[PDB]
């Protein structure tokens, strides 16, 4: 049995922490909605 | 229940404690979330129940009380916010450059960005606070990191 609790506001923040980077991949997603990478 | 704009967590007692299975967006009294999430089930909000609208297994999203209403998309340009909310953890944004994933029906934005699973659902948004996606349908690449599609709906 599944319940929900608010956890915050939806709002862009000016100074938050930038990371991650930015690839460019190949991929095939299947009919179950599973992605995978085309090489 | 709470009806109240802004990001939920989606948790459940049937395991170990209580856990966080996942994370949702609540706007204009629909509840959005990926479909790996709930797989479809009613969710509880207080003392009322919310009854699932639409969903889709291969776009890995579900929407409750209504029809999709996110419709905001990715520029392709400009970096954009991640407000993952982990579980146990405090709601924190994080600022990224999304990568692209290219496939035979077109290209999507991507976030590469590592979270607990529990994690699924957690809004992205561009710099006016629009929800253009949800995190947490994505693949391992090479080096063994996660890379998360920018999932968005289609408001009818
Ligand atoms: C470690 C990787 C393995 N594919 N995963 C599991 C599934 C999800 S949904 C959000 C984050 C994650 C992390």
């Amino acid at each position: 049995d599944m319940y929900i609790e608010r956890a915050g506001d939806i709002t862009w923040e000016k100074d938050a922490e930038v990371t991650g980077n930015s690839p460019r991949l190949d991929v095939a997603l299947d009919e179950s909605g599973d992605f995978s990478l085309v090489e | 229940g709470e009806t109240t704009d802004g990001v939920y967590r989606v948790m459940t007692r049937r395991l170990l404690g209580s856990t966080q299975v996942g994370v949702g967006v609540m706007q204009e009294g629909v509840f959005h979330t990926m479909w790996h999430v709930t797989k479809g089930a009613a969710l509880r909000s207080g003392e009322g129940r919310l009854d699932p609208y639409w969903g889709d297994v291969k776009q890995d999203l579900v929407s409750y009380c209504g029809p999709w209403k996110l419709d905001a998309a990715w520029d392709g340009l400009s970096e954009v916010q991640l407000l993952a909310v982990p579980p146990g953890e405090r709601a924190k944004n994080i600022q990224t450059l999304p990568g692209i994933f290219k496939t035979k029906d077109g290209d999507i934005g991507a976030v590469a960005l590592d979270y607990p699973a529990g994690t699924s659902g957690s809004p992205i948004l561009d710099k006016c606070g629009r929800v253009i996606g949800l995190y947490g349908n994505g693949v391992v690449i090479k080096n063994g990191s996660y890379v998360s599609a920018i999932t968005q709906g289609k408001r009818e």
